[PDB]
Formats: C-alpha cells, sequence, structure tokens
C-alpha cells in the first residue's frame, strides 16, 4: 500500500537526516576528550564529520573544521578527585585568569569587519551620525557597581554600526584610562548606570584594549567573560 | 568525556541548594540537587506506568493509556486502578518538569548565562498544568484532563474539541494558531539566512551579517537584525504557547457553547444585524 | 533584577544602511525610508530600501489581481452594501466550481470561473515570488536556502490547491477563498477522511510544528542567554568560535547530553520547519487519492 511505502520510507530518510545533523554538529570541541585533555576511548556512535573549509572576507584566511584544536592558553584549574565527573577548581584568582563564567576564547586578535571591510564597532565620537535616537543617554552619567560605588562616568558608547545597537559603554576610572562594559550586563536608570556583576573596585581588572578607537574579537572575548564572571566571583562583597 | 574547550567550564558553583553535594557531572550530564530529583521523580512515574500496562494487560506503547479518574471523582484521590495511577504520575510529571527547570537555572549560573531557557521551558509547563491542573480544577474534576497514552490523548484530543463543534473557531485557538504558523515560518528563513550567509554560492568568501540584512531589505523592505530575529522567534513560540493555554483555560468554565456562536458579537449587532443580503441576512 | 534584553534600553540611529552591492542591480534598489522608534525597540529602526525587479512587479500585479478578484466576489455576495461587507468579511467565500464540472475551466463566472481566475492569479504571484526569493540571494552570492525551504511551504499549498485536486478529478476538492469557509473546509476534510489525527503524516507534521516552537523558544533563549558574549553574531562565531559558542553548546550537553554548533543548529532549525510542510503535504496528497480512511487504514497497517 503506498500510503505504509511512504510512511516506512520517510522514517528512514529521517533516520538518514538525524545522522546528518548530528555529525554536522560535531565540527566543533571534537573529538571527545578525557579531563586530562587526552582523546576519550568513548566517542559515541557518529562519526567525526569531514572536514569543510569557510573563506573568510577581506583576505582573513580560511578556517577548516573539524581540525587541529587547542586552547593556545594556560588554564588555571586543577583536577578534584582521581575520577572523572567532578569539578576543576581555580589555582589562581579565576577572573584574573578566565576560568569558569569568567572564561575566554583565543580568538582573533584583530576586529570583527562589516560587509565595506571597516571596523563592526567603533566608539561614536569615531562614528559620523551617530547619536541615541531614544532611551535615557548614559553619556556622562555615573557608573555604579554592585557594591554601590561609583566606579567611573560613561564618556562614550561603542556602537555597532551595522546593526545600530549599542554594544559597550566606554567608562572612564578615576585614574584617567577607560575600559569597555558590556551593553547587557548594564542598567541604564535616569541618575546612574548600574552594574550588578562588579564592584567598583574591580573595573579595572577589565581587560584593556591595545587601540583606543577599536577592539579585537579576542579583547571582547575577555571583556565579556570577565564581566560576566563577577556574577559568581565578585558575589561574596 | 569533554568537549575539546569545555574543561575550563567544569568549575565549582552556581548550585542553589546542596553546596557541592550534588555538584558534579554524569558523563556529559550535570546533576545537582534538581538532577537527582528529575531522575527521582522521573524514576517512580515510568515505574507507576509500568504497572499501569500490568493492570491493563499489555506492553505495546503504541496501547498503554493511563487515564485520569472519572468525572465522578471530582477532585478527590481515586484508586490506584481507577485514576489514582494518573494522579500520581501527574505529580511526579511536574515535580519532573519543575526540577529539571531549577537544574537548567543551575546550570546558568556556572556557566554565568542569563536565565531566558528555564523561563521559557516554564511556558512548556504553564501549557501542561493549564490541561492537566488548572482547567480541570476551575471544572471541578480530574477526569476533564487529558489521558496518558500515546493515541487516546489524540481522542481526547478530538472529544474536547468537538465538544464545542468547530474549536477553529475559538479566538484563542486562532491566535495561537497564528503564532504556531508564524514561528515555523520565523524558525525557517532564520536558518535559512544564516545558512545562506555561512554557505554562500561556490567560489565565493563566506558573507557577513550586512548580507543577511542586504538580503531581507530587498525581499521585503525591513530587516529586523540578528538581535531581533532571536527575540521575534522567542516571542512567537511563547505567545503561541500563551494562547494555547489561555484558548483551554477560557473553554468549559466561561465559555459553554459551540464557539462559533461566539462570533455573533459582530454579525448580529443591532444597526447592519438585519439589513438584508450577505451571507447572515 | 538584571536587565533581560528583550526590549533594548537606548535606541541609536545614524546613517541609513544602504546594502551591499555584490551583483544586485541598483537600479532596481528604491529610497530608503523613514526610522521607526516604535521597532527599534524591539529590532532595527530602517525601513527600507526594497528591490523591486521584474519579476517582483509581476508577482506584486498578480497578487493584487486575486486580491481584487477575492474582493470583487465579496463585495457582489455583499450586494453592494459597505455595511453588509463589514459585518460578513469573515463569512464570504469564493468557492471553486462544484464537482460536476471535473476540471473543466469552462465552468461560469459566478459558479467557480472566478475562483479559477483568482487561482491563476495566486498561482503566478507565488511562483513569481519564489523565483525573486532565489534571485535575491544569487544577486548576493548568497546560498539558496531560502528559496529550497520556500518550496517547502509552496509544496503544501500546491497539493491543497491543485495537485490533489487535479488527481482527484475535480476543482471542487479544492480550497475555498475564505477566512471562516476554509476552516470549514479543514474540518471537513478531516471528517471525510476518517479522522486526519490517524495520518501518520499529520502526526509527524505536528511533531514538526510543535518543534518547531520548541527549538526557536530554545535557540531565541540560547542565544540572548548569551547575547552578553556577543552571541547573537552569529556567523562570527561560526569562523572564530568565542565563549558565546562555547558556554551555549555546554548549556545544551550538561542539560540534555549532546549540544549543537553555532551552524549547525541553524541546520536542526532549516529542517524542523521545512518538515512541517513537507511531511503535511504528503499526508493531505495521499488523502482520498490513496486512502479513504485513516482511522481505519491505521488499525490494519
Ligand atoms: C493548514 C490547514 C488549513 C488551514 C488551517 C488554518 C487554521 C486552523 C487557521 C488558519 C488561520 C489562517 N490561515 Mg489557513 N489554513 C490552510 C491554508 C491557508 C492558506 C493557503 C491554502 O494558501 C492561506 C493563505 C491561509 C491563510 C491563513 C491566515 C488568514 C490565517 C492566519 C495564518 C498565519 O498566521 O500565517 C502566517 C503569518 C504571516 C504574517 C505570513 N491558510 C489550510 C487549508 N488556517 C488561522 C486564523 O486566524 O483563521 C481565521 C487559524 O486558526
Ligand atoms: C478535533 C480537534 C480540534 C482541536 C482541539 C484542540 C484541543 C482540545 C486543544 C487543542 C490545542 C491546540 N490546538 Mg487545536 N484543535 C483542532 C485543530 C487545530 C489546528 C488546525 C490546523 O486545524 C491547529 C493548528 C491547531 C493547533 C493547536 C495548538 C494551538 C494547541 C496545541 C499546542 C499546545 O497547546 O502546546 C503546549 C505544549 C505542551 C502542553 C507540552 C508540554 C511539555 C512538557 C512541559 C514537557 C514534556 C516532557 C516529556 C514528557 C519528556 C519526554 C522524555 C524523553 C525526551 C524520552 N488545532 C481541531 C479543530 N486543540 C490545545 C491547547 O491549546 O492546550 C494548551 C488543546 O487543549
Ligand atoms: C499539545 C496538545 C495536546 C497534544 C496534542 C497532540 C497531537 C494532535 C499530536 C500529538 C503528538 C505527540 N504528542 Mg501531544 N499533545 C499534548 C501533550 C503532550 C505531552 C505532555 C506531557 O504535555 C507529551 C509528552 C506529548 C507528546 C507527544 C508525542 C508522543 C507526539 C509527538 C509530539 C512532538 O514531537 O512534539 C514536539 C517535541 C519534540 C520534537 C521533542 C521530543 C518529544 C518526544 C518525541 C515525546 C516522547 C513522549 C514519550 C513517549 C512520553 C513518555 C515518556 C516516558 C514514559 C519515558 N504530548 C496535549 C494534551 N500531541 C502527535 C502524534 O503523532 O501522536 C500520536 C500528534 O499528532
Ligand atoms: C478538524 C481539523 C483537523 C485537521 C485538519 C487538517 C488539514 C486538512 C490539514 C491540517 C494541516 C496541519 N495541521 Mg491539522 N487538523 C486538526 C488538528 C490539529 C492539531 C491539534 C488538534 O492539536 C494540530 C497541532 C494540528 C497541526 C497541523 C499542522 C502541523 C498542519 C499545517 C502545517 C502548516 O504549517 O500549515 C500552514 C502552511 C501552509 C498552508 C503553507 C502555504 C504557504 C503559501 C505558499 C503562502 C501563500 C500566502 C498568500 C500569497 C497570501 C499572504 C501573503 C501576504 C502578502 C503576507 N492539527 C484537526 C484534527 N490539519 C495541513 C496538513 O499538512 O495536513 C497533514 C492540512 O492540509
Ligand atoms: C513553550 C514553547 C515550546 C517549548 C519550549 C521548551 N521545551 C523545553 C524547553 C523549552 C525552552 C527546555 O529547556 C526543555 C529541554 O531541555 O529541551 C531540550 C524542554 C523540553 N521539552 C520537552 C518536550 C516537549 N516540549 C513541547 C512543547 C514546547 N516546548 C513548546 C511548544 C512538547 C509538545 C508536546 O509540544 C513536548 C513533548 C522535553 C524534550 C524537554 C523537557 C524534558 C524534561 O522535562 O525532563 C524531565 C522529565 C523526564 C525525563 C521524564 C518525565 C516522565 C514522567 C514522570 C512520566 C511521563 C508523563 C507524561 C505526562 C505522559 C505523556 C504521555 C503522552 C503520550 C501524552
Ligand atoms: C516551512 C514552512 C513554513 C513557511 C516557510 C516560508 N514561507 C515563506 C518562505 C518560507 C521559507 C519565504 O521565503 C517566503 C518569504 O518571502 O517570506 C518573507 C514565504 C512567504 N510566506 C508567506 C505566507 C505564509 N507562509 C505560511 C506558512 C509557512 N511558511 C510555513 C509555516 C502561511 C500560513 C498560512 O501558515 C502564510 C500565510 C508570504 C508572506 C511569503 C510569500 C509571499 C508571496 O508569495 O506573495 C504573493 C502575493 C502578493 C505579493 C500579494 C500582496
Ligand atoms: C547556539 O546555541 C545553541 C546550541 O549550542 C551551540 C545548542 O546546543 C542548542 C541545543 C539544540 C540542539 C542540539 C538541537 C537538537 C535538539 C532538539 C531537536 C530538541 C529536542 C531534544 C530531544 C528530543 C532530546 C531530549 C533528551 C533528553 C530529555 C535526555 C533524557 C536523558 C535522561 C538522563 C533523563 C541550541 C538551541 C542553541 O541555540
Ligand atoms: C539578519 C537578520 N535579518 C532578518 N530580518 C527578518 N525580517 C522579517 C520581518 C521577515 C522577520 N527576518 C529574518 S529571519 C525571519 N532575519
Ligand atoms: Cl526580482
Ligand atoms: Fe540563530
Amino acid at each position: 500500500d503506498l500510503a505504509s511505502l511512504a510512511i516506512y520510507s520517510f522514517w528512514i530518510f529521517l533516520a538518514g537526516l538525524i545522522y546528518y545533523l548530528q555529525t554536522e554538529n560535531m565540527r566543533e570541541g571534537y573529538p571527545l576528550e578525557n579531563e586530562d585533555g587526552t582523546p576519550a576511548a568513548n566517542q559515541g556512535p557518529f562519526p567525526l564529520p569531514k572536514p569543510k573549509t569557510f573563506i573568510l572576507p577581506h583576505g582573513r584566511g580560511t578556517l577548516t573544521v573539524p581540525g587541529p584544536e587547542s586552547e593556545d592558553r594556560p588554564i588555571a584549574l586543577a583536577r578534584t578527585a582521581v575520577s572523572e565527573g567532578f569539578p576543576h577548581a581555580p589555582t589562581g584568582d579565576p577572573m584574573k585568569d578566565g576560568v569558569g563564567p569568567a572564561s575566554w576564547v583565543a580568538r582573533r586578535d584583530l576586529p570583527e569587519l562589516d560587509g565595506h571591510g571597516h571596523n563592526k564597532i567603533k566608539p561614536m565620537k569615531a562614528a559620523a551620525g551617530f547619536h541615541v535616537s531614544a532611551g535615557k543617554n548614559p553619556i556622562g552619567l555615573p557608573v555604579r557597581g554592585c557594591d554601590l560605588e561609583i566606579a567611573g562616568k560613561v564618556v562614550d558608547i561603542w556602537v555597532d554600526i551595522p546593526e545600530q545597537m549599542a554594544r559597550f559603554l566606554e567608562v572612564e576610572l578615576k585614574d584617567g584610562s577607560t575600559r569597555l562594559l558590556p551593553m547587557q550586563m548594564v542598567k541604564v536608570q535616569s541618575n546612574r548606570v548600574h552594574v550588578n556583576a562588579l564592584s567598583s573596585d574591580l573595573f579595572a581588572g577589565i581587560p584593556t584594549i591595545k587601540s583606543p578607537t577599536e577592539v579585537t574579537l579576542l579583547e571582547e572575548d575577555k571583556i565579556c567573560g570577565y564581566v560576566a564572571g563577577g556574577l559568581m566571583y565578585a558575589a561574596p562583597k | 568525556a569533554l568537549l575539546s574547550f569545555e574543561r575550563k567550564y567544569r568549575v565549582p558553583g552556581g548550585t542553589l541548594v546542596g553546596g557541592n553535594l550534588f555538584d558534579f557531572w554524569v558523563g556529559p550530564f550535570y546533576v545537582g540537587f534538581f538532577g537527582v530529583a528529575t531522575f527521582f521523580f522521573a524514576a517512580l512515574g515510568i515505574i507507576l506506568i509500568a504497572w499501569s500496562a500490568v493492570l491493563q494487560g499489555t506492553w505495546n506503547p503504541q496501547l498503554i493509556s493511563v487515564y485520569p479518574p472519572a468525572l465522578e471523582y471530582g477532585l478527590g484521590g481515586a484508586p490506584l486502578a481507577k485514576g489514582g495511577l494518573w494522579q500520581i504520575i501527574t505529580i511526579c510529571a511536574t515535580g519532573a518538569f519543575v526540577s529539571w527547570a531549577l537544574r537548567e537555572v543551575e546550570i546558568c549560573r556556572k556557566l554565568g548565562i542569563g536565565y531566558h531557557i528555564p523561563f521559557a521551558f516554564a511556558f512548556a509547563i504553564l501549557a501542561y498544568l493549564t490541561l492537566v491542573l488548572f482547567r480541570p480544577v476551575m471544572m471541578g474534576a480530574w477526569g476533564y484532563a487529558f489521558p496518558y497514552g500515546i493515541w487516546t490523548h489524540l481522542d481526547w484530543v478530538s472529544n474536547t474539541g468537538y465538544t464545542y463543534g468547530n474549536f477553529h473557531y475559538n479566538p484563542a485557538h486562532m491566535i495561537a494558531i497564528s503564532f504556531f504558523f508564524t514561528n515555523a515560518l520565523a524558525l525557517a528563513l532564520h536558518g535559512a539566512l544564516v545558512l545562506s550567509a555561512a554557505n554562500p554560492e561556490k567560489g565565493k568568501e563566506m558573507r557577513t551579517p550586512d548580507h543577511e540584512d542586504t538580503f531581507f531589505r530587498d525581499l521585503v523592505g525591513y530587516s529586523i537584525g540578528t538581535l531581533g530575529i532571536h527575540r521575534l522567534g522567542l516571542l512567537l513560540s511563547l505567545s503561541a504557547v500563551f494562547f494555547s493555554a489561555l484558548c483551554m483555560i477560557i473553554t468549559g468554565t466561561i465559555w459553554f457553547d459551540q464557539w462559533v456562536d461566539w462570533w455573533q458579537w459582530w454579525v448580529k449587532l443591532p444597526w447592519w444585524a438585519n439589513i438584508p443580503g450577505g451571507i447572515n441576512g | 533584577a538584571e536587565y533581560q534584553n528583550i526590549f533594548s534600553q537606548v535606541q541609536v540611529r545614524g546613517p541609513a544602511d544602504l546594502g551591499m552591492t555584490e551583483d544586485v542591480n541598483l537600479a532596481n534598489r528604491s529610497g530608503v525610508g523613514p526610522f521607526s522608534t516604535l521597532l527599534g525597540w524591539f529590532g532595527n529602526a530602517q525601513l527600507g530600501p526594497i528591490y523591486l525587479g521584474s519579476l517582483g512587479v509581476l508577482s506584486l500585479f498578480s497578487g493584487l489581481m486575486w486580491f481584487f478578484t477575492i474582493g470583487i466576489w465579496f463585495w457582489y455576495q455583499a450586494g453592494w452594501n459597505p455595511a453588509v461587507f463589514l459585518r460578513d468579511l469573515f463569512f464570504f467565500s469564493l468557492e471553486p466550481p462544484a464537482p460536476e464540472y471535473g476540471l473543466s475551466f469552462a465552468a461560469p463566472l459566478k459558479e467557480g470561473g472566478l475562483w479559477l481566475i483568482a487561482s491563476f492569479f495566486m498561482f503566478v504571484a507565488v511562483w513569481s515570488w519564489w523565483g525573486r526569493t532565489y534571485l535575491r540571494a544569487q544577486a548576493l552570492g548568497m546560498g539558496k536556502h531560502t528559496a529550497w525551504a520556500f518550496l517547502s511551504a509552496i509544496w503544501l499549498w500546491m497539493v491543497l490547491g491543485f495537485i490533489r485536486p487535479i488527481l482527484m478529478g475535480s476543482w471542487s476538492e479544492a480550497v475555498p477563498y475564505g477566512i471562516f469557509s476554509h476552516l470549514d473546509w479543514t474540518n471537513n476534510f478531516s471528517l471525510v477522511h476518517g479522522n486526519l489525527f490517524y495520518n501518520p503524516f499529520h502526526g509527524l507534521s505536528i511533531a514538526f510544528l510543535y518543534g518547531s516552537a520548541l527549538l526557536f523558544a530554545m535557540h531565541g533563549a540560547t542565544i540572548l542567554a548569551v547575547s552578553r558574549f556577543g552571541g547573537e553574531r552569529e556567523l562570527e562565531q561560526i569562523a572564530d568560535r568565542g565563549t558565546a559558542a562555547e558556554r551555549a553548546a555546554l548549556f545544551w550537553r550538561w542539560t540534555m547530553g549532546f549540544n549543537a554548533t553555532m551552524e549547525g543548529i541553524h541546520r536542526w532549525a532549516i529542517w524542523m520547519a521545512v518538515l512541517v510542510t513537507l511531511t503535511g503535504g504528503i499526508g493531505i496528497l495521499l488523502s482520498g487519492t490513496v486512502v479513504d480512511n485513516w482511522y481505519v487504514w491505521g488499525q490494519n497497517h
């Protein structure tokens, strides 16, 4: 009967499709690893997918996945148990070392480019025409930590030019330098900017950017990692 | 085993209950207190379903069906074989679902991410509880709830729906459907778009999000943007489930007739109600 | 409380993006529209520009002729009375020809002929638009995933309106043009074919419809939850994985024992949705042509 043939056929197709989908979703992070870093004997029922190449725009090279994987950065963690399945504990300052919820990934130390190859994220002072169109303008407002103390004042907004959204607030500290605070980690209010994640005295530990008019992907990761990491590691304060 | 990049994230912390006592993983799975709770609740209900299938006399999953108490039982407990098994499986399901949510929250805290996923899953739970708890209670009996069986719950949807004529005419069912349809539309497009940018034509460099935006603008005169589309998908799916829950919570409690009759508020309105012609004149 | 990134705190506005050029023919691209602050709280404020080429104008023309045909028929059922038109807007129906006419195009205007005309115009409008989703992607150098996914929606519509009615020997089997009448047609269709719940292709279709809401809730929430690490910038996370992509993946690995990648979640997504209408189309195609009664069929096979 043709309907029975069709339903049975479709179920075969669907198993084929699920197999395809799971292997496509093994292009990052595989092969699996023992907690000591060596390859795990158990890699699952699905095989590693055959590698694929992306050609990055603007002469930025090519990425092949899956491929030779490393975190090219030291991980300041130690094993908590002989056997597998237990937490690995920070050996140092987890926030300054980039571990747990403070983690960052060794992305390219270059800025994301828009379609025409200009920097995607620029401070508003370097971005002709850009202004606050609605909601409270945060420039000039004080910045306040979870300890309720002032960390600095907002001197600019860093904007995703192509998407026209505020991504960071640039914040001047008492010492005169500045840092970037992710927009999604601040609550802008009528008389101040609150930052639940960090005490005032931890804003300086926010990683600093090499150039004052651009930010690399590597820097963004360190900044967002450090700042999210305070929800857990600055919490006792 | 671990993903190649996972180790640096498997630190202690983020539990809500039990401190470090349950702060470990089994294989890929994070445990926590709510993982042991999930396991306990799920184990008991699975077992209780097994008992229910021995009583009914079958092992075929297509046949197994655990019915709620008959309506005559109101909101009292019932004997195991005559509805009580369903009531305890329903308690277990709710505990397991809620514990899964709270476990999700613990994982959120350890990974230092927002709580949007369990918040969202909670709408699914509120839909289950609507059909299983809120609506049955408002109507006065657990027997108004749905049976736990693969095909018998379908028969329940059919019977419940046909009690009010064509359930298509439920106004909140309509809104709900539009959200479901619009969500599938949206997901197909978002998957397509991202994938069409990352996997461009042969002989071409990976596209940028500016191409994504340009594509939607060319096609439709508006791009909602990367943040926006994920905002939108979450809103469409969530709104679909809210209006599903709403369209049932008002059925049998504040509405009792065939749902097509609701639409006289527009038709039989006194001024044009009597004008000759049209469909209703 | 923290803040959730559902609505924007501060909107930011700059020079309008005119878009990528690539091989897009700029002559067919319009001027930029106005900015909507209302929209800018939830997504981008920019309206326009929009591209209209040979095929888009054709699509819009056939689509307006479709709406105008249904419209003129609706006014006729209303006796040219504006009061009646508004009150029975949803009850009006432009029905296909009766079964007596088979697949003939020789039905009188007021007994199915106009339905056939409306259908012609809708057919040109949808296929014109499909060719257009392809062409807009081609001109930008993008893959054709959008047009391929859209074929899946088109296939359900093609079966309901055209392939199935033809296979059954009469236009009377197609869907009428009305709000309520199409609902009634859908209920009558399940009743006549012996409960569509028991069509395993309806059940799969529902699995993927529900599953499409499951997966977009899961993915929408996920990406917003990692937006503090720039996770919504999905394309750059695919080219150079960030802690956003890693945390998202680990959330799910630790929750359900497996996970996706930034790229692969969008394949799960495109297939979850596409399958809705692909399966559903098979189930309708098979109804009446092959299986008269789904419940009955289901108890034997
Ligand atoms: C003949 C039948 C009637 C009818 C009668 C009903 C009735 C009765 C109901 C619906 C409801 C719905 N109908 Mg209707 N419906 C009809 C025709 C249609 C049509 C159409 C094209 O004709 C459409 C699109 C719909 C669409 C819908 C949805 C809007 C809604 C179901 C979604 C939902 O509630 O999810 C919500 C999701 C859940 C409840 C899932 C909960 C999941 C839980 C939390 C997790 C489970 C975990 C699991 C156990 C673990 C597995 C373990 C492992 C992984 C192994 N109906 C016809 C006209 N319809 C229902 C509704 O709105 O209910 C709220 C409802 O009660
Ligand atoms: C929402 C409105 C109605 C309803 C109306 C319908 C209709 C109509 C249909 C279904 C169908 C299904 N429904 Mg239902 N269903 C309801 C409530 C539920 C509940 C619940 C606890 O709330 C559950 C678990 C299910 C589960 C299911 C699946 C068995 C099946 C495919 C759905 C799917 O993939 O969704 C999306 C989810 C995923 C893709 C994730 C995977 C979920 C898996 C597949 C669920 C397995 C359930 C398992 C057997 C339950 C036992 C667990 C154990 C004892 C360990 N329904 C309510 C009462 N349901 C379809 C079917 O084919 O059934 C015969 C179908 O046509
Ligand atoms: C009593 C009624 C029957 C029933 C009879 C039917 C029938 C009949 C059908 C369905 C179909 C479906 N039903 Mg059912 N269905 C019932 C009960 C349910 C229940 C439930 C009770 O819980 C659920 C969850 C569902 C769920 C579903 C869906 C999975 C499926 C539609 C998928 C879709 O996306 O269509 C929406 C998408 C489309 C129609 C694609 C069309 C896209 C076109 C090309 C766009 C044209 C737009 C046009 C140009 C104008 C607008 C453009 C503007 C400019 C914006 N049904 C009851 C049991 N159901 C359909 C199916 O596939 O069956 C297997 C179908 O034909
Ligand atoms: C609200 C928007 C949509 C949504 C969202 C959503 N669902 C979610 C989530 C989110 C955000 C999760 O984070 C969570 C998840 O982890 O997914 C991978 C989940 C989830 N959604 C799931 C299923 C699901 N969601 C559904 C729907 C939806 N989910 C909505 C449309 C549906 C249906 C029917 O449409 C189903 C079937 C699970 C995969 C998962 C929750 C897993 C879980 O709760 O684990 C703990 C419990 C068990 C492992 C088993 C409990 C066993 C019981 C004790 C016995 C079974 C009783 C049951 C009531 C009988 C059912 C019989 C049926 C035949 C009717
Ligand atoms: C890059 C994100 N752009 C974008 N824009 C839009 N616009 C509408 C209005 C169709 C949702 N959609 C998507 S995916 C649906 N993506
Ligand atoms: Cl065109
Ligand atoms: Fe996405």
